[PDB]
């Protein structure tokens, strides 16, 4: 349980970092305009 | 007089009336000003790519820039100096879980969204070593407060240094995400997605922490997605009455 749970946590972490970088890109793009 | 018109519109509890007042949008300056008030009050506007200045008004209401503006003001008369619990105190004028967590709480209160960074890591390691009884996720949520509204810095720091074993530490990550997103509006669901993912985990206390983080990340948002995700799992016969109450 521990290993699978931590692996899923990490996978979700990379997905969240993808979302975060997308947010940065869009936010800075709109800021500069 | 749109700004104070909107103020009285909020005073009268009718989001429909508030939207009607906001609709006019005859002036860009006043439109942005009233968007600022709506965002600060946290009232959630409803529209899409259908009007002028839609993007900037949406960002204003969502409060994406609040953290940057706060940090900018702090830089002006820079106050980005982490302070030791004793320094906040003055003990010089004259370590169980209890006082360890108390000091962590004091540090979190004093350093609000200032990015403690080095002192952050120092106290993090301290209370991680002092993990004992109630040396639980509490201090991780404390780090969350130190990174309050710091979607960038808070999320990054917790992600790189958190999770793993110690379901209490994972609940700490969940509540840190919730704190970071608290009063922070954005279509992205960095807290909502995670807390919904780990809502159904058997661990009673970790599930409790996840649901608390989910509630407090978007407290007052008033949307229906998380309500539909949570109300079905209100039934806590399989869990504890404290879990029922906190979900409520």
């Amino acid at each position: 349980l521990r290993q699978t749970e931590n692996r899923a946590t990490r996978c979700k972490v990379e997905r969240l970092q993808l979302l975060l970088q997308q947010k940065r890109l869009r936010r800075k793009a709109r800021r500069d305009a | 007089r749109f700004p104070e018109a909107l103020r009285l519109a909020l005073m009268l509890n009718d989001m429909e009336l508030v939207e009607d007042i906001f609709t006019s949008c005859k002036d860009v300056v006043v439109q942005k000003q009233m968007a600022f008030m709506l965002g600060r009050h946290g009232v959630f506007l409803e529209l899409s790519e259908d009007v002028e200045e839609y993007e900037d008004l949406t960002e204003i209401m969502s409060n994406v820039q609040l953290n940057s503006n706060f940090l900018a003001l702090a830089r002006e008369l820079d106050i980005m100096e982490p302070k030791v619990p004793d320094d906040i105190y003055k003990t010089h004028l004259e370590d169980s879980a209890r006082m360890n967590l108390a000091s962590s709480f004091v540090n979190g209160f004093v350093n609000a969204a200032f990015g403690q960074d080095k002192l952050l890591t120092d106290d993090g390691n301290k209370w991680l070593y002092k993990n004992k009884d109630h040396g639980m996720l509490s201090a991780a949520a404390s780090l969350g407060m130190i990174l309050l509204w710091d979607v960038d810095g808070g999320l990054t720091q917790i992600d790189k240094y958190l999770y793993s074993s110690e379901d209490y530490i994972k609940s700490g990550a969940l509540l840190a995400c919730g704190i970071v997103n608290s009063g922070v509006r954005n279509e992205c669901d960095p807290a909502l997605a995670l807390l919904s993912d780990y809502v159904l985990h058997n661990s009673n206390t970790m599930r409790l922490g996840s649901i608390f983080g989910l509630g407090l990340a978007y407290a007052g948002s008033n949307r229906e997605d998380v309500l539909t995700l949570l109300l079905p799992v209100m039934g806590d016969s399989k869990s504890s009455m404290e879990v029922a109450g906190v979900t409520a």
